[PDB]
């Protein structure tokens, strides 16, 4: 079964933190056994911004990503010290030093082969997640071996 | 006395959906295919057939406004035309 | 509302496509029939709701066309066939001249489900049955016109979307 | 550019017959429903749609003449009108 | 032969319902593919005679409605898919803008069979099966546009013919 | 399956022997894996005319029906000395002796519970059938519990 949750349109930043909001679903019910559990996440570039970035590494173990918004300074996202923040300015061109908390290992994903989550390179055992909080969507960080709430996965569409 | 006839015929059926697909309904307004569906037979009834009502109601389906849905007619067995006349 | 067909039409139209539209019948003597059936409350499955305005828009609608719609509700799917069966053989259909069958539950690809459905105990009507019980063979009083069938069903697990581009 | 849309849309299909029936074909001159649909074809496609031509076909076979059969038009998704325009 | 419609009426119809009719490309850029099957030698069936008189007629038909018709004949239920799906992602699809499907063969209710049909080895391509290939998911390039197929089968073995008076 | 076989639609007598032609079948052939083989025949009625009268017997046995058709004089089936012949004899009214070659027993069949086949009352074990003889078809009595040829049986379509 092709099962596809969660199509985030698009939502800027407010308060030095990442909200992302969904479509109207003004009470719509499917006509289906329940069901219509989420597992992930993944549509966006609905035509704000969130840039993803290539990086090419001398010790390959996978594809380096880097995630950041523009802001009136461009912030990138961070896991130093183990905890989330996002962190202004913009990376200094090529990174040199691989332990860097703005590359990002992608790691394909079962459902389709299309989509692909991120991996922390400042960490091993991270994991990148947008759970469910309020009203909008909270993108925090979260460890994947363990079920946490209702563990949704922040996938991105690849570029055909 | 006895002549004859077709098994099936002068049948038609309007699902809600494709198949392999979900129906969808508002909790507070009803089903959005039948409210389509109702407001399309109100409008133009008086200068369409059924089956004219009806792909009325597909094309108001055609462009997904908010989340999507398309009905589909099977199983077409009629063979004349369908006007209702409503009101004699 | 639902605007009026006015005489014009009615006058110009069978005369000029007789051959090629369904006979219509005198006002005073046709007695049309349909049948419209929902299902709200269930044993193993969520609730319908909205299911009730459903249900009183598409009445006044065929009202307004002319049918004694029957309301029916809640029918095991033994009961989903009775009823339709009943409908069926009622004898006012020599007199009518056509029908409805509105029909809304929850359901899949092979028909509609009806009030006892679960995924270990299968429960549905089957759009195959339906179409038999209304065919020449069964209803003799249903020959030569049509047999409308309106249904507002899931047919399958999947979402009916897709993103592509441009 | 990312925009949403109808996994099936726009189809339609002509089966010979109605469920649990027979086709027939003739040993001379071919198969009577690609026949009539050939016929149908080239004498109403320059001022009927691809809707109005299968209901030609439909209604070429309501009179049962020897064996009896019938066409319908399954899983009809089309939202829009299909003129053929032969040649133009 | 086949009747013309007047270049006039054509530049006429588009203008007025552009929303309601499907677009139309221009003349000479256009490759339109269409796909006629019809198997007719089999090896536990008596063989379609007169099938071949069919292909010519539909050949003609569809060339003279400007398809580039591919034709095959005795084709197996993997070779009946791989040459759909082989005919789908053709790179000439992106300039037409429109297919048809013409299918001819034995078959029962659930689809088409091939040229291997068993009743212990059960071989037949399903309905579900050519609309599967041919969505919007699978063949990216038909987008918007129709795809017609007009088929020719059995379904069940019963003749659709019944005997009633009156 | 609700199978259905070879109907017939009208035809005449021709020297004293009983004729009956079916519909054109100018070589159509089905798309279904071949089958399609005759077992039974009963359409008739379409608009040469095949009397049938019902009898009420003193030792009811079953409903006794008579057959005959319309010459320049009224001839009748008859089962007389183990044979087959027409006698151009109208029945006296309501027969009197049990033993008459005009009356025969109608028996139901188990295909669709509408139709019923023709016994012999002069004699105990002959059947009525019509066989396939050249172009037409023959009305020839057959013994229905041996599988003689293919074995048609004659039935006839009862009022509604």
């Amino acid at each position: 079964v092709e099962d596809n949750c969660i199509n985030f349109v698009a939502m800027k930043f407010i308060d030095n933190t990442l909200y992302f909001i969904a479509e109207d679903d003004e009470n719509l019910e499917s006509d289906y056994f329940g069901k219509l559990e989420s597992k992930l996440s993944v549509i966006r570039n609905l035509n704000t911004i969130f840039i993803i970035s290539m990086y090419k590494d001398s010790q390959p173990r996978g594809m380096a990503v880097t995630i950041s918004v523009k802001c009136e300074k461009i912030s990138t996202l961070s896991c130093e010290n183990k905890i989330i923040s996002f962190k202004e300015m913009n990376p200094p061109d090529n990174i040199k030093d691989t332990k860097s908390d703005i590359i990002f290992f992608q790691r394909s994903v079962p459902g389709h082969d299309n989509k692909m989550q991120f991996e922390s390179s400042s960490y091993e055992g991270y994991f990148l997640a947008c759970e469910k909080e309020r009203d909008l969507f909270k993108l925090i960080l979260k460890k994947e071996d363990e079920l946490g709430d209702r563990s949704i996965m922040f996938t991105v569409q690849n570029e055909d | 006395a006895v002549y004859k006839t077709h098994v099936e015929k002068d049948f038609i059926a309007f699902c809600s959906s494709t198949p392999h697909n979900v129906s969808w309904r508002d909790s507070t307004m009803g089903s959005i295919f039948i409210t389509q569906l109702i407001t399309c037979f109100q409008k133009y009834s008086w200068c369409c057939h059924l089956e004219e009502v009806f792909r009325k109601v597909q094309q108001s389906f055609e462009t997904p406004r908010a989340k999507a849905q398309m009905p589909t007619i099977e199983r077409l067995s009629m063979t004349r035309y369908f006007y209702l006349f409503p009101g004699n | 509302a639902l605007k009026l067909c006015p005489h014009e039409e009615f006058l110009r139209l069978c005369k000029e496509r007789a051959e090629e539209i369904y006979p219509i019948k005198e006002r005073n003597n046709r007695t049309r029939l349909a049948l419209i059936i929902c299902n709200t409350e269930f044993d193993h499955l969520p609730p319908r709701n909205g299911a009730d305005f459903d249900i009183t828009g598409m009445k006044e609608l065929l009202e307004g066309l002319d049918y004694s719609v029957d309301v029916e509700e809640n029918l095991t799917a033994r009961d989903m066939e009775s009823a339709l069966r009943a409908f069926a053989t009622r004898p006012e259909h020599k007199s009518s001249d056509s029908t409805f069958l509105v029909l809304m539950s929850h359901g899949i690809l092979e028909g509609i489900c009806g009030t006892v459905h679960d995924e270990k105990k299968p429960d549905v009507l089957l759009y195959d049955t339906i179409f038999q019980i209304f065919n020449n063979r069964n209803c003799l009083s249903l020959k030569d016109k049509p047999k409308v069938i309106i249904v507002q069903a899931a047919r399958g697990a999947n979402r009916g979307e897709l993103w592509v581009r441009d």
